[PDB]
């Protein structure tokens, strides 16, 4: 798959986002390739191996 | 006799893509090692209010 | 001054561990319809011409015109693909099953897997595979050529035992290395059309020659110049056994031919060997001069 | 691309410095080796080394000589590399004074294994062989390592001079009375069938002719005497499948001046040969006829 | 009259304009330098210059759209001539010998026994059998063929835009990647159909492995020999292997409409043939999203014909009935426009 | 008579130098052109996208597919050809802003690029062919004004820092502007000031003759790219065709019991099974004119 | 159909030979008569004997 | 001796128009077979002509051209030709002299040229009573029917009345070949044909005593059970059963 939690740590721009019908939307009907949704607080931003 | 006025040439018309207007949708950055790389991914963390 | 290739790039992305598989066949024949410079990964490879009711002599007839091709160097975001010249020594990949000694005149043939499971799966795509075709001695292509024209010929006669034991014997080859057997080209109790249409072209030269040579030979004998076919006269009877005390004395020939149909059947004669030409004459390809340790490399020089 | 890049001139390689000479000017350390000039780099010529146990090696110390594989059954000896002139002790053409005059020759097991092997099996002979070559620089041990030509001319190293092929003298033949300016060499084995077994007649036909059906059409002339006993044991015997009754494949060329006669001399024992001189080897493959 | 109806379907291509429209910066396009390889046929020269591009996407929505704005003309001819089988199945014939020779005689095709090697050939596979004719005055022709049954409704099928095959298809109300439940949905007669929620509109084309099915269906078709160069507008709504295979979130859809959606057609000979795959530009079909199809003019007789070119502007569409005599008014206007408007 | 040849190699030369030079930028149009056909889906499409975007706050319900479905269908034939049907000046500038409206923002956007003079800032670009904007000069001459837009004149480059060479080699992957990082996770810092990619490019502008519109305080650009194609062997990529399958039928039997009748004043049909039972049924060519299948 | 032989339930494909014989959900009553009329006009019969 | 030359120089001798040396400047490129193979030819050498005979036989055209070495035409100016002699395995480029259409993909061969009939080309560069012939470059699949029909004509021309071999010869001469028509000029038996009828009928009549018992009888079997159209001409070209 592809690494997620280097991007939760590795400082990122930050931008105003733009979805037509929002995001949760667009992530659920794929439209983006490779997505990853949590709910609470995965502790894997804390693990680092 | 049987007269051979002027010869006549097309003269050609150059165009470039950065005179246009449709590089107005294109960022154009050149690369010179891009032969090499497989795939450039970019990577969004939007969190939902 | 640079080497001349042929880009290959692929519209599908490639990882990092599928770039990995690609310097795995760096050195092997990859053929290509048609000589142009960018091409596309979908008309690279062999698998452009997979069927499913179209069989092994398809793609045999097909794969006489492409343009063979070996790998070159991968770069990650493209592929070059030197195609051979004649005459010139280039190394190949023994992608074939069979062992190549030093000497060997090598020829390009469909991959032809069998049944069960061995090593086959390298670089599914995005719904596409690179199959790719076999390498393999003159003589054994030579062999596996005829073993599918029997089990055409047995295609139609499938409630023999004596026939269904022959045709698995048809089916194993033994080699001189490990053994490797052929997949029947029967299936579903039905023969596919390529095998049926190449039985055809043989089993018309084998019948339309029997009845229409009578008619020639009987005036050619007359002359006696070459003083052979007199003898082959009573060649033409096709008997077995030696005559018995009844009809035979000269060959059967046709009766009364109604004038024109004789160009006919004549031409059809000559239209079924075009059709059985594809399978007539196999062609040398390459001519390995050595080979590396393990048989893995070769280094081929080229024909055609 | 600049006008100038496509207007300058092919570029060879021996104006540039060698590869080695280029990165030792660029670092500078000097090996005692002489890379300053490198041997064997203008040879149009491909080769191949084949190593070939000494019982083998009797009449090919001549540099020139065909090398042809010879498969037999028994895995362990897998192939063999006989000679020319060692395959002639089988042939029906040879005269039988040169029969038992070569055959003395090879007196070694390495070499009589060739005969048995030549026996052993039923299937016709042109299917066992496949032609390598010509030798040159004979590696001259207790095991030869003789060098085989693939493509190209035979020369020295250095060209200082030009092996040159050697047909023993029974085994060539010219069809033609009035020589061309160029002529290929074919090499013909044509089975002659017989009782017991079919036994093989080898020639090797040098002819200006190149196109493949008017070189069979004047090759079934003399043929006729086999072809024609072909004919007949494929109606004397019912279920046996004879096939082809000459076999013709392209050896190479030379110039139809060179070719003059000549002898090999070894063990004090002259056997005379033709001799193409500047024979370019360019190889072929057997074709069946009838 | 013989017991069975027809519904002929048929497929239009119209050159048209299309308009772009695109953000700023919407896909960066980073290139490298060019690169000069160079070959010889010792005649000439030539030279060949790639350059390499990589087009990274700078938009988490669309970024850009597009619209059909302008049809010029029509390249179809909007004739019927329905399709020859009998050319798209080139080796089929009756067992009997004498019954095909008449056959052949009634329906107007025949083959001549010289066993030309292009006879051998395309009846082995393609041949570009039909070879076009004396003078084309319209242009690209085809028809398609479905036996069907009298009893069909129309006012609730053939009035409005609505799936020939007589059972509708559309991918987009199944749920996404889900084959046991979309074989159900576009097969199974005991789950209650779409659009109008009886079974089955058609019963000779709905079911699985029905006459239409086992003629349209590649996959079928395949199984029998048979001519591919011929171009079948029917087939799209039969392929189901393919659309069981596209249901996908709707943007996976919508993606795909983009790529594959097109059905490349030749575009020189006089009738439709698959182009070499991708060599022309591909040509887009909406009616492949919905697998639905437009109702065209028609009348049962001449007399509700001259009514219509006799009405006013609307009366193209209006559709209307005389005891037996229908006639079906179009969805679109295009024989009110493209025509009077030119 | 010799060096004529000799001048007229290095002419020709030249000329073909000059003319393939000319023929990789016009590829490169065509090539950005093909991408945007690629990724750019039909207006109805976005439309319903832009109209349903509020309803569906979770992946869709299986009804919102229904509501979807029925308004692309709905928007595919009414909007199939719209310079073709109808020419109202303020519905299609309705349509053309609602164009624009229905497409998303970019994630970077310079300011200095692309930028009129006067103070105004261009929001994308849309192409057609020339007898289209033809048409859209004179319906909306009242909006479209020339003027000098400052494009980029030169192409950017993305050169890598040393540190990616030791991570390409090792762990085959390369991320730009490694160094900013080390940065930024040492100081504790959370955002980037710029992602490399707007950070690369386009430092040297030039100005250019564009025209814009105005479609509700957006400056679109407006360009014909039929003067790349002319007298090119290449088929414009915005010239396209579609197809639209149709379908009839032809000798069906309407119900006797359930039997009725419209319009009968006006057609009085000859009383006979000819008539009763249809048999046949007519249409008409690409040109009108009555056409019959028996 | 599907028959049911000596406990198999073997499917049956068999030639529908007049065109009577499909079901009047698909040919119905009035329907043949309608036909019939057709060809009593085709023979000149439109008032029968 | 001297290798075989590459380059050869082929001299007029005739007085050469203004008019016909730039047939050749049009005429470059061509393939162009000479008998001789020496570096300075003379022109009598160049092309097929030379081996026109009272015979006006096309067989032995077809088989006396085989032997000769095909050159590509090159860089030709008033004064000189520059015939190259191509080298196996290298491209070049080779100008369509006939009027067939050449496929992408499809190989060549070398025949005699096959005239229209009712049409001459006009540009034949005849000079002192030479005329220039030069060999048809054919794609492969019409070169072998050529073939067929000549080799037809030669099997049928024995054992039938000679009025019936006019109606025969009269059709089997004609080619419709890519819808272009041909005619084969004045083909004829002869002897040149004569060893071809011994060397066809003895390899024909010696694979009807090869064909195993099941491969003659597989399309019987084959009819009996499965039938096609491929299959409908091959129950008529089986005479009776």
């Amino acid at each position: 798959m592809e690494n997620w939690s280097a991007l939760e740590l590795l400082p990122k721009v930050g931008i105003p986002t733009d979805f037509l019908t929002h995001v949760k939307t667009s992530a659920g009907e794929e439209m983006f390739e490779a997505l990853r949704i949590y709910y609470g607080d995965d502790p894997e931003r804390y693990n680092i191996h | 006799f049987e007269a051979i006025f002027g010869t006549f040439c097309n003269r050609l018309e150059w165009v470039y893509f950065l005179t246009s207007g449709l590089a107005a949708a294109a960022h154009a950055i050149k690369f010179h090692d891009l032969n090499k790389l497989t795939t450039g991914k970019m990577l969004f963390h939007v969190q939902v209010p | 001054a640079m080497e001349a290739n042929i880009f290959c790039t692929f519209d599908h992305k490639l990882s990092i561990a599928d770039v990995g598989k690609l310097t795995k066949l760096v050195a092997a024949v990859v053929p290509i319809p048609q000589r142009l410079h960018l091409i596309k990964h979908y008309q690279l490879g062999l698998h452009q011409f997979v069927d499913h009711t179209r069989g092994y002599v398809r793609l045999r007839g097909l794969l006489r015109n492409m343009t063979l091709t070996l790998m070159r160097r991968v770069e990650g975001n493209q592929i070059l693909l030197h195609v051979p010249t004649h005459g010139l020594l280039y190394t190949v990949l023994n992608t074939g099953p069979v062992t190549w000694e030093k000497g060997d005149a090598l020829c390009v043939l469909p991959p032809l897997f069998h049944g069960p499971l061995a090593r086959e799966n390298l670089l599914t795509l995005g719904q596409w595979e690179l199959v790719l075709p076999w390498i393999v001695p003159m003589p054994l292509a030579l062999e596996i050529n005829q073993r599918l024209l029997i089990m055409g010929l047995f295609s139609l006669d499938r409630s023999y035992e004596e026939v269904k034991a022959a045709v698995q014997q048809l089916q194993t080859i033994t080699f001189r290395d490990a053994t490797f057997t052929i997949p029947d080209p029967v299936i579903d109790q039905h023969l596919l059309i390529d095998m049926k249409t190449a039985c055809l072209s043989m089993s018309m030269v084998a019948n339309l020659a029997s009845e229409l040579t009578m008619t020639y030979v009987r005036k050619l004998a007359l002359e006696d110049s070459s003083m052979l076919l007199v003898k082959c006269q009573e060649l033409l009877m096709r008997l077995d056994r030696e005559r018995s005390v009844g009809e035979p004395r000269t060959p059967a020939r046709p009766q009364h031919v109604s004038p024109d149909d004789e160009i006919a059947r004549l031409s059809a004669l000559f239209v079924m060997l075009r059709q059985l030409d594809d399978l007539i004459r196999e062609q040398v390809v390459f001519t390995v001069c050595d080979v590396s340790p393990d048989n893995k490399s070769a280094t081929c020089i080229f024909k055609g | 691309m600049d006008a100038r890049a496509v207007a300058k001139r092919p570029r060879d390689p021996a104006d540039e410095d060698n590869e080695l000479v280029t990165a030792l000017k660029a670092k500078r350390e000097v090996n005692t080796i002489s890379v300053r000039y490198l041997y064997h780099a203008d040879h149009q010529a491909l080769t191949a080394r084949f190593f070939v146990p000494e019982g083998l090696v009797e009449f090919e110390a001549q540099p020139g000589a065909l090398l042809i594989r010879m498969e037999t059954g028994c895995d362990s000896p897998r192939h063999l590399y006989i000679s020319l002139y060692l395959l002639g002790i089988r042939a029906s053409n040879v005269s039988a004074s040169t029969r038992c005059l070569l055959e003395s020759v090879y007196t070694a097991s390495a070499a009589r294994a060739a005969l048995q092997w030549l026996d052993l099996g039923p299937h016709l002979l042109h299917r066992r062989l496949e032609t390598l070559g010509c030798v040159k620089t004979v590696s001259l041990g207790i095991t030869s390592l003789l060098t085989c030509v693939m493509r190209g001319y035979l020369y020295n190293t250095l060209k200082t001079e030009v092996f040159a092929l050697m047909i023993p003298k029974d085994m060539y033949l010219t069809w033609e009375e009035t020589r061309g300016r160029l002529q290929y060499v074919y090499l013909i084995i044509v089975y002659d069938y017989d009782g017991p077994e079919t036994r093989p007649g080898i020639y090797v036909l040098t002819s200006s002719i190149a196109h493949w059906q008017t070189l069979v059409d004047v090759a079934r002339g003399k043929f006729a005497r086999e072809r024609c006993s072909f004919v007949n044991r494929r109606i004397t015997r019912p279920r046996q499948i004879p096939l082809c009754t000459g076999v013709i494949q392209k050896l190479g060329w030379c110039l139809a001046d060179d070719i003059h006669t000549s002898f090999l001399v070894h063990k004090e024992l002259k056997l005379s040969v033709v001799r193409l001189d500047n024979f370019s080897v360019e190889l072929g493959d057997f074709r069946e006829f009838v | 009259h013989p017991g069975f109806a027809l519904t002929a379907v048929r497929t239009d291509t119209f050159e048209v304009d299309m308009l772009l429209y695109s953000g700023k910066s919407c896909t960066s396009v980073i290139i490298n330098n060019p690169i000069v390889t160079k070959e010889e046929r010792d005649i000439s020269t030539t030279y060949h210059v790639t350059q390499n591009i990589n087009t990274v996407d700078m938009g988490l929505g669309y970024t850009s759209n597009t619209c059909v704005a302008y049809v010029n003309r029509v390249r179809t001819d909007m004739g019927v001539r329905v399709q020859d089988l009998f050319r798209v199945f080139p080796m089929n014939v009756y067992r009997h010998d004498e019954v095909d020779r008449w056959i052949r005689h009634a329906a107007g095709v025949e083959r001549p026994q010289l066993l030309d090697t292009e006879t051998i050939s395309m009846l082995t596979f393609g041949s570009m059998s039909e070879r076009n004719a004396a003078a084309t005055v319209h242009g690209q022709k085809a028809a398609c063929e479905l036996i069907l049954t009298p009893v069909t409704m129309d006012v609730n099928y053939f009035k409005i835009p609505n799936n020939p095959r007589g059972r509708a298809s559309c991918m987009l109300a199944v749920d996404p990647y889900d084959t046991e439940a979309a074989t159900k949905a576009i097969y199974d007669h005991r789950e209650a159909d779409a659009q109008t929620f009886a079974a089955t509109h058609n019963p000779w084309a709905s079911q699985a492995g029905c006459l239409s099915d086992v003629l349209y269906n590649t996959r079928h078709r395949e199984r029998l020999g048979y001519n591919s160069k011929f171009y079948s507008p029917c087939a799209q709504y039969f392929n189901t292997e393919e659309i069981i295979a596209a249901n996908k979130t709707l943007f996976k859809t919508i993606d795909e409409y983009l790529l594959r959606a097109k059905d490349c057609i030749r575009g020189d000979t006089d009738t439709q043939y698959v182009c070499v795959e991708g060599t022309e530009q591909l040509i887009e079909n909406p009616c492949r999203l919905t697998q639905e199809a437009l109702p065209i003019l028609s009348t049962t007789t001449l007399a509700l014909m001259e009514t219509k070119l006799k009405g006013g502007a609307g009366a193209f569409a209006t559709s209307e009935t005389h005891f037996g005599n229908y006639v079906v008014g179009e969805i679109i206007p295009l024989q009110q426009s493209m025509l009077f408007n030119s | 008579l010799d060096k004529i040849l000799n001048v007229e190699a290095m002419h020709t030369v030249l000329r073909a130098l000059k003319n393939t030079a000319d023929a990789m930028e016009r590829g490169l149009i065509h090539s950005f052109l093909q991408t945007l056909l690629r990724k750019a889906p039909p207006y109805f499409v976005v439309q319903t996208l832009v109209e349903n975007a509020t309803l569906a706050r979770q992946a869709l319900n299986r009804i919102q597919r229904s509501n979807i479905l029925q308004s692309f269908k709905a928007k595919m034939l009414a909007t199939l050809f719209l310079l073709n049907r109808t020419r109202d000046r303020d519905y299609v500038l309705k349509f053309l802003t609602r164009l624009a409206e229905a497409a998303t923002d970019s994630i970077l956007d310079n300011p200095t690029t692309y930028t009129t003079s006067s103070g105004a800032k261009i929001s994308g670009v849309m192409v057609s062919t020339a007898n289209v904007m033809q048409i859209i000069m004179s319906l909306l001459s009242s909006h479209i004004t020339k003027e000098t837009v400052s494009a980029p004149a030169t192409y950017g480059n993305f050169v890598l820092s040393p540190e990616n060479a030791v991570t390409a080699i090792s762990y085959h992957s390369i991320l730009a502007d490694f160094n900013s990082y080390k940065a930024h996770l040492t100081s504790g810092q959370p955002h980037l000031p710029n992602d490399s990619l707007s950070q690369a490019g386009a430092h040297s502008l030039t100005p250019l003759s564009m025209d814009v519109i105005r479609l509700g305080e957006k400056t679109v650009i407006m360009e014909n790219l039929r003067r790349v194609y002319k007298n090119t062997d290449t088929k414009d990529p915005l010239e396209r065709n579609v197809d639209l399958t149709f379908f009839f039928p032809v000798g069906l039997y309407l119900p006797e019991d359930r039997g009725y009748t419209t319009v009968e004043s006006k057609v009085k049909l000859n009383d006979t099974v000819r008539n009763a039972l249809p048999t046949t049924a007519y249409l008409l060519n690409r040109d009108r004119a009555v056409q019959k299948i028996d | 159909t599907h028959c049911q032989e000596n406990s198999e339930t073997v499917a049956l494909c068999t030639p529908r030979i007049v065109i009577g014989n499909l079901p009047d959900g698909l040919a119905p009553g009035p329907f043949h008569e309608l036909r019939t009329w057709e060809i009593m006009e085709h023979m000149r019969l439109r008032p029968p004997p």
